[PDB]
RNA sequence: GGUGAAAUUCUUGGAUUUAUUGAAGACUAACUACUGCGAAAGCAUUUGCCAAGGACGUUUUCAUUAAUCAAGAACGAAAGUUAGGGGAUCGAAGAUGAUCAGAUACCGUCGUAGUCUUAACCAUAAACUAUGCCGACUAGGGAUCGGGUGGUGUUUUUUUAAUGACCCACUCGGCACCUUACGAGAAAUCAAAGUCUUUGGGUUCUGGGGGGAGUAUGGUCGCAAGGCUGAAACUUAAAGGAAUUG
RNA sequence: UGGAUGGAACGAAAAA
């Protein structure tokens, strides 16, 4: 039967989403079906920012960020300890932790 | 060949496929102010003091 | 007063390149990958093997009068990963605790404006 | 067996039928 | 994988450092600091005449030093060196750009990006391609959350950017341009004359790419550097 | 270089790497969201030209000119065919290195047809919201897109005006969402899958246990792969849907 | 203010 209202993606009114490719295993999936997720972190480590800080000129310098975005198929999101699953009425809950 | 003598400051917890070894955060001795993360083989607590044969290297921590 | 080269750190997964250059770049100067100083074909992207790499590179940097360096650090890019290899900041923090100073550190791991084709196929890599 | 590979071999029954029916005539 | 080769020479030692000489890198006159840095060449001998080795070098270096002010911290700067004058080979400029770090973080969703680019040529005959970029801004007392423009609103911003680049380039030969951009007065355009149309917080602009040059004339490039 | 680990491959004729240029073809990243447009398939760089469209506003016009439709017709993802061009990347067939008892499969490196474009064909899909179209009524909450109206509302221009962008109130037309179930259902669920034993607003199409079988035959289109229409003999007591406990 | 993928594993006579 029907598992999800939306049917495990975010197409209402469009037909066709211009699928992109995971970036781990490159399967092709739908944009909207995709599971994309920010990842943003600094350059370093919490641990060397001491080492560098100490060994390098302009003090205070920036330790600038870096930025990726993550799509990953259905398969490979479970694989790698993301969302993994959630019981039948808990699926619904649509808020982030 | 040099060796490092380190203090242990602070217990981690165990790690491994079969919980043989303990990860520990130790000080070294001389030019304190720097702590390192490294993997002990036998019964360790906290205050003991090791010898490692090489002192650039950080374990993989799990957390 | 003081004296640059630039670092040029490749992070690839399964290898590490490490190769400082004259600030024009089309000099080279020690380069050293952490594939030659292991012998393991499944350690060459270790982060021991890259900091053990990165020391030897930071001696003849030292040896040759290059005192501090510009960093660039970069991914395969491309079609590929994008994500920086294990091995290359284990490498960073090696070479700048060798004692070279350190600054106006970047990334230029090459991005596309959506290339061609991203390969193995529709249904992607199976196992 | 899937029903993918049912219409498959079901087509190529059709055409060696086809063919072998065109033989005669 | 030290011992892997199977066969090192497809058919069947000397320091390379010895031979190598250093060279101070000359900015032109359009910026706080001179002093670039330093490189190293070959002798130059009978048969290289290391100046041509020279002749097609690009450096960047970052603004920020040249500057001193720490605000122009991104802001990469490309230079061409053209001339070596006895160890203090000189430069002018090829090309500037922004750092990845901060253009990712130009860019945020849930608001509207708008882009635009030209192909102005120079008095100087030199021809150049600037882009500009812009992204809406959320004023103070917003309640909705996400703030986009309205598709035409970008169309005219765009066409007011355009016409503007080259009513500012047209007429200027290089140099002024360059020290209109260090104290970034073009963006500083942009929003008195886009405020009408929408907010567009953070104008700067991009990076900006040469095209075409003409010929050498030394005497211009030495009056840079007196 | 590749993997879980390796090997095929390339390297002292300098591989991988670094800088400066140049050429070719493909795509339009990040902005990009329970947001938009289109009858559907589908559509994401700028600018110009050509024609088209919905909604809104209207104290403009015609006056019932309308809804659904056998026959008939336009469009119709990808793959595929014919003839030119283009032919970077990826890549059915194929060649090869591994694993394995076997592995012409998953994994690795190459690699024709194809992937792109012009002139024609083909007319299928899980072409899905598995929910036909038009019209009326029936519970609450906020948010959002396009238009319109009111407000000594905020900000900016020229304190100030008209603008523009926001704020508050209202409305029309959209994509949806949150709570509840008077009601419906076998249940999952549904503001329609409701107003159906208290059984009737109008209308088109399809089904009568599972196989045999979308097969055979006969028509009809296509150069071809195939498409449209579409049986029977015989066999069988279960197949199947939703939920409960293991 | 974090972070790992990670080898091989075929089959079980009829009725209750
Ligand atoms: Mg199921
Ligand atoms: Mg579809
Ligand atoms: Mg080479
Ligand atoms: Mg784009
Ligand atoms: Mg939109
Ligand atoms: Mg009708
Ligand atoms: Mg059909
Ligand atoms: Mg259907
Ligand atoms: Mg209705
Ligand atoms: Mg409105
Ligand atoms: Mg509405
Ligand atoms: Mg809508
Ligand atoms: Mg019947
Ligand atoms: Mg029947
Ligand atoms: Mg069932
Ligand atoms: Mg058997
Ligand atoms: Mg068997």
């Amino acid at each position: 039967p029907k598992k999800r209202a939306s049917n495990g993606r975010n197409k209402k009114g469009r037909g066709h989403v211009k699928p992109v490719r995971c970036v781990n295993c490159s399967k092709s999936i739908p944009k909207d079906k995709a599971i994309k997720r920010m990842a943003i972190r600094n350059i370093v480590e919490a641990a060397a920012v001491r080492d560098l800080s100490e060994a390098s000129v302009y003090p205070e310098y920036a330790l600038p960020k870096t930025y990726n975005k993550l799509h990953y198929c259905v398969s490979c999101a479970i694989h790698a300890r993301i969302v993994r699953v959630r019981s039948r009425e808990d699926r619904k809950n649509r808020a982030p932790p | 060949t040099p060796v490092t003598l380190a203090k242990v400051i602070k217990v981690l917890g165990r790690t491994g496929s079969r919980g043989g070894v303990t990860q520990v955060r130790v000080e070294f001795l001389e030019d304190t102010s720097r702590t390192i993360v490294r993997n002990v083989k036998g019964p360790v607590r906290e205050n003991d003091i090791l010898v490692l044969m090489e002192s650039e290297r950080e374990a993989r921590r799990l957390r | 007063s003081q004296v640059f080269g630039v670092a040029r750190i490749y992070a690839s997964f399964n290898d590490t390149f490490v190769h400082v250059t004259d600030l024009s770049g089309k000099e080279t100067i020690a380069r050293v990958t952490g594939g030659m100083k292991v012998k393991a074909d499944r350690d060459e992207s270790s982060p021991y093997a890259a900091m053990l790499a990165a020391q030897d590179v930071a001696a003849k940097c030292k040896e040759v009068g290059i005192t501090a360096v510009h960093v660039k650090i970069r991914a395969t890019g491309g079609t590929r990963t994008k994500t920086p290899g294990p091995g290359g900041q284990a490498a960073l923090r090696a070479l700048a605790r060798s004692g070279l100073r350190i600054g106006r550190i970047e990334d230029v791991t090459p991005v596309p404006s959506d290339s061609t084709r991203k390969k193995g196929g529709r249904r992607g890599r199976r196992l | 067996m899937r029903a993918k590979w049912r219409k498959k071999r079901t087509r190529r029954l059709k055409r060696k039928r086809r063919k072998v029916r065109a033989r005669s005539k | 994988a030290v011992g892997k080769n199977k066969r090192l020479s497809k058919g069947k030692v000397v320091d390379p450092f010895t031979r190598k000489e250093w060279f101070d890198i000359k900015a032109p006159s359009t910026f706080e600091n001179r002093n670039v840095g330093k490189t190293l060449v070959n002798k130059s001998t009978g048969l290289k005449s290391a100046s041509d080795a020279l002749k097609g070098r690009v450096v960047e270096v970052c603004l920020a030093d040249l500057q001193g002010s720490e605000d122009h911290s991104f802001r990469k700067i490309k230079l061409r060196v053209d001339e070596v004058q006895g160890k203090n080979l000189l430069t002018n400029f090829h090309g500037m750009d922004f750092t990845t770090d901060k253009l990712r973080s130009m860019v945020r969703k849930w608001q509207t990006l708008i882009e635009a680019n030209v192909t102005v040529k120079t008095s100087d005959d030199y021809v150049l391609r600037i882009f500009a970029i812009a992204f809406t801004r959320k004023q103070a007392n917003q309640v909705k959350r996400h703030s986009y423009a309205q598709s035409s609103h970008i169309r005219a911003i765009r066409k007011v950017i355009s016409e503007i680049l080259t009513k500012e380039v047209q007429g200027s030969t290089l140099a002024q341009l360059t020290s209109k951009l260090i104290p970034e007065v073009i963006n500083k355009e942009i929003e008195n004359a886009t405020k009408d149309i929408f907010p567009l917080q953070n104008i700067h602009v991009r990076k900006v790419k040469l095209l075409k040059q003409p010929k050498f004339d030394v005497g211009a490039l030495m009056a840079l550097h007196g």
